[PDB]
RNA sequence: GGUGAAAUUCUUGGAUUUAUUGAAGACUAACUACUGCGAAAGCAUUUGCCAAGGACGUUUUCAUUAAUCAAGAACGAAAGUUAGGGGAUCGAAGAUGAUCAGAUACCGUCGUAGUCUUAACCAUAAACUAUGCCGACUAGGGAUCGGGUGGUGUUUAUGACCCACUCGGCACCUUACGAGAAAUCAAAGUCUUUGGGUUCUGGGGGGAGUAUGGUCGCAAGGCUGAAACUUAAAGGAAUUG
């Protein structure tokens, strides 16, 4: 009746400055008409993207990131890291029979006025010179590794605002820390965190927002 | 310089439909189902009709001028079949055949934990 | 007397002149004597203190809520009810409240309301067991008891009933134009049988 | 006008109610090296030229 | 020496009113007249001048509570809900 | 038949037979 | 007559385990009785990798794989999978193929 | 939408899907097995508290205190009852659309009680290993859970893996000298070459768990229970069609 494809404006995004190439997405809003236009229309389109296009490599084909926009300016914006989550492929590719599963979850308040709920995940591989089929734990081992993983993870929180925590998570040094801390228990398997989520955006803070570009 | 969209395919039983959208997913663009292209009420899930509708969807998308797409397949999901439909492959086939770049494939059929007792009763749906 | 809900005498310090102003709040559940109480927008959240529902999160539970800002309390005072808030639209600062067994209402965000369920729950379940307690109860309220029927009563007291037999001969299911004058018996009753008639059935 | 041409190379098997549907793993001549499985009605010899109205369609089993 | 078998406290009414009625009245009246324990007085000396209130003898610190119990299940659960909500909005 | 519905029939007949005894005695 | 050695399924020293539904027939069965298999084939039809590579950047990208788990009920399993029965003694074998 | 096919229902008052979320409850999916615990019924999220458990180690301790069991009691799946919380899902009745000679049945869409929790009841099941408890002996073999002991063994001085043995347990393959009517049995064996202690239960099939009493339960019903009365077989295993 009106053919609505010619009633929107082609936009672009800008990731934070603590990553590689940022011009990674482009979307639509509305024409610059009246009655509350694109300048104040969306103001909150959450967007998904994997880490391959954000790091330049491809080994990060999992652990996709969800980003949130808040402020718009000069036909541009700047987004804050909202969270991340694994690809569904790797989960059911990793999980297999005749082994164990270990998990944990903690909700913490960082140094600054943010909160975050973090998850964990791990398995138990059989080492060399082994003939068993299962390689299971003893139920006290799981209780010990659970609390030590919880506390050694919380030690990274209470300090390191989420800005620097993003660059601490990108190289995955915390997994090597977990390995070094818990090698006394098992021969370990691929340790991951698999989920961060937030539920208390404390305030705007346009200063720290605009501090991530240039 | 490639502009990205998101397919977000829903491939359930007895029909199938798609709609391209922005990377955020706030503005769906060009939604087409089997009913848009065939009226018989049985072959709504036919992969032939699925491809016939995907061709028109790709044409309407190229009219706006979109290049790359992220395909995200989803079956009926939940406490149901947990299996994509028959047209789930012919959709991708026709979409890639109709001049459009594909990248970053993934499934998003949401696996649930055990809850919400499925229908059919204890004895289940019997013929 | 009369109202089955208890009440409590509260005291504040007037800000404009040296005086201790007393007031009568309805006694919600969980409060005790000698207790400190808060009021206003900057108050915390502990059962008993009153806040404006505009400045409290989604999913609280309040009683004695106001309908317009300044009515000084005008909704849900009886013994055995409360109300939950669902919506929060800051622009045109209204808010959706779910009166969960009969309505969904919109109220100005600055309206008054106290957190905490009203006291006296489960009161009605106790059977009266005899006419004397009903008599004493309605004594401290109204002269609308003992009730007496009209249709079964004489024809002069009810034209559509009375006489040798107990006849009716009228109709109950009235159209959208529920006129008056026939206001004896039923009025605008359409459906029958007790079932879950609402949105979001099961 | 996708009046495509294809040379039946290898008769695969036979299906159908009467056993009257001959399968083939054919590849079309113009820009070859792209294979698809078709189901012809009548008997087809080797290196048998053939025409097609459809561009892509796969139907393995047929009773 | 069992003064009765099945009727207990509500046997004063005699034969009138029925069975289920006075049984329900028993199951409510035992709770109505039970002697609970005030949290901030230590002892158990709560009595009633009228429904809705529970007055502790020693300490004299009364409480505006339920109809026939110091705390209904609705009160007990909404207290926990408000606790969760306060902790969420604060911390 | 099945013992399920056999027992059902007999148990209903039990109540039916005992019904008239109340009206009698 | 006691047909099979194990009465119904792998259950000794538990009495009761847990119920679970079928996907095809939706019958309710104990978790230990019926069928527990996996489907880890591919997210693709007849090849089409030529088309994918020619019409997609990032050549092949991931080598994608499908993932599912199946609990076929007792009747639906034998209906779909056409094997069902075995000899009076061959039932004792436990070969996957 | 939904089914084998269609129909019922919704649908320009924007339909299911699609992004921000926000609410009510049910549960702990994949890990999840010839694994574990419990007297059974049963028991799968993490964390704290509460007291209890079998196995293992013992050059500790008391010295027959023991096995089973009438009468007596505890515990007891689901459904159901009494009065409160919520009713998201599913869902006997019920309402409807299909199919059918008929279909209040299978199938499709809704849908009350129920489907959880609190305080009392009910004591039933193919409550299955259809194999009662305690104690000795008789064949072989490999895995596996827990505890324990050795190795001039492997990985960071402790944890983890391997090799030999041992105590207890869910179990498993072979062989059966033996038993059984056979299916099969490591006990269903150590039986006319008839006897280690001990409780309960049955004497052809139906009448029949029937009314009769008694007893427990507001109630669904629960426990004990021969007859009068008709009959020739019913019944278990396995062989050939
Ligand atoms: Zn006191
Ligand atoms: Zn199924």
């Amino acid at each position: 009746v009106v053919d609505p494809f010619t009633r929107k404006e082609w936009f672009d995004i800008k990731a934070p400055s603590t990553f590689e190439n940022r011009n990674v997405g482009k979307t639509l809003v509305n024409k610059s008409t009246g009655l509350k236009s694109a300048s104040d229309a969306l103001k909150g389109r959450v967007v998904e993207v994997c880490l391959a296009d954000l790091q330049g490599s491809e080994d990060h084909s999992f652990r996709k990131i969800k980003l949130r926009v808040d402020e718009v300016q000069g036909k541009n914006l700047l987004t804050n890291f909202h969270g991340m989550d694994f690809t569904t492929d790797k989960l059911r590719s990793m999980v297999r029979k005749w082994q164990t599963l270990i998990e944990a979850n903690v909700t913490v308040k960082t140094s600054d006025d943010y909160v975050l709920r973090i998850f964990a995940i791990a398995f138990t591989r059989k080492q060399a010179n082994q003939v068993k089929r299962h390689s299971y734990a003893q139920s006290s081992h799981i209780r010990a590794i659970r609390k030590v993983i919880s506390e050694i993870l919380t030690k990274e929180v209470q300090g390191s605002t989420l800005a620097q925590l993003t660059s601490k998570l990108i190289p995955e040094v915390i997994n090597k820390e977990i390995e070094n801390a818990t090698k006394d228990i098992f021969p370990l398997q691929n340790i991951h965190v698999r989920k961060v989520k937030l539920l208390k955006q404390p305030k705007f803070d346009v200063g720290a927002l605009m501090a991530l570009h240039g | 310089s490639q502009v990205f969209g998101v397919a977000r395919i829903y491939a359930s039983f007895n029909d199938t439909f798609v709609h391209v959208t922005d990377l955020s997913g706030k503005e769906t663009i060009a939604r087409v189902t089997g009913g848009m292209k065939v009226k018989a009420d049985r072959d709504e899930s036919s992969p032939y009709a699925a491809m016939l509708a995907a061709q028109d969807v790709a044409a309407k998308c190229k009219e706006v001028g979109i290049t790359a797409v992220h395909v995200k397949i989803r079956a009926t999901g939940g406490t149901r079949t947990k299996t994509p439909g028959p047209g789930g492959q012919a959709a991708l086939r026709a979409l890639a055949r109709s001049g459009l770049r594909i990248g970053r494939i993934e499934d998003v059929t949401p696996v649930p934990s055990d809850s919400t007792r499925k229908k059919g009763g204890r004895r289940g749906r019997r013929l | 007397s009369g109202r089955g809900a208890p009440l409590a005498k509260v005291v504040f310090r007037d800000p404009y002149k040296y005086r201790l102003r007393e007031e009568i709040f309805i006694a919600n559940e969980g409060v005790h004597t000698g207790q400190f109480i808060y009021a206003g927008k900057k108050a915390s959240l502990n059962v008993g203190n009153v806040l404006p529902l505009g400045s409290v999160p989604e999913g609280t539970i309040v009683s004695n809520v106001e309908e317009k800002p300044g009515d000084r309390g005008a909704l849900a005072r009886a013994s055995g009810n409360y109300v939950i808030i669902i919506g929060h639209n800051p622009d045109e600062n209204k808010t959706r409240v779910r009166l969960p067994s009969g309505a969904k209402k919109v109220i100005s965000s600055d309206a008054r309301g106290v957190i905490g369920v009203i006291a006296g729950g489960g009161r009605v379940d106790k059977p009266l067991l005899k006419a004397g307690r009903a008599f004493h109860k309605y004594r401290l309220k109204r002269n609308s008891w003992p009730k007496t029927r009209g249709v079964a009563m004489n024809p002069v007291d009810h034209p559509h009933g009375g006489g040798n037999h107990q006849h009716i001969g009228k109709a109950s299911t009235i159209s959208r134009g529920a006129v008056s004058g026939q206001k004896a018996g039923l009025i605008a009753a359409r459906r029958t049988g007790l079932l879950r008639g609402s949105q979001k059935t099961q | 006008t996708p009046v495509t041409l294809a040379k039946v190379i290898k008769v695969l098997g036979r299906t159908g109610s009467r056993g009257g549907v001959t399968q083939v793993r054919v590849e079309f001549l113009e820009d070859t090296s792209r294979t698809i499985v078709r189901n012809v009605k009548g008997p087809v010899r080797e290196n048998d030229i053939l025409v097609l109205m459809e561009s892509e369609r796969e139907a393995r089993r047929l009773r | 020496a069992k003064r009765t078998k099945k009727v207990g406290i509500t046997g004063k009414y005699g034969v009138r009113y029925g069975s289920s009625l006075r049984r329900q009245v028993k199951k409510l009246e035992i709770q109505q007249h039970a002697r609970y324990d005030c949290s901030f007085c230590g002892k158990k000396t709560v009595k009633r001048g009228a429904a809705g209130i529970w007055t502790c003898s020693c300490c004299k610190k009364t409480v505006a509570g339920g109809a026939y119990t110091v705390s209904t299940a609705a009160a007990a659960t909404v207290r926990s809900t408000i606790r969760r909500l306060r902790e969420m909005v604060e911390a | 038949m099945r013992a399920k519905w056999r027992k059902k029939r007999t148990r209903r007949l039990k109540r039916k037979r005992r019904k008239v005894r109340a009206r009698s005695k | 007559p006691k047909k099979r050695a194990s009465n119904g399924r792998n259950k000794k020293g538990r009495g009761h385990v847990k119920p679970v539904r079928c996907v095809n027939c939706s019958k309710s069965i104990p978790k230990d009785k019926a069928i527990k298999r996996m489907a880890i084939r591919n997210i693709v039809e007849a090849a089409a990798v030529r088309d994918l590579s020619e019409a997609s950047v990032y050549p092949e990208y991931a080598l994608p794989k499908t993932y599912n788990k199946l609990h076929y009920c007792v009747s639906c399993a034998i209906h779909a999978r056409i094997v069902r029965v075995r000899s009076r003694e061959d039932r004792k074998n436990r070969a996957p193929p």
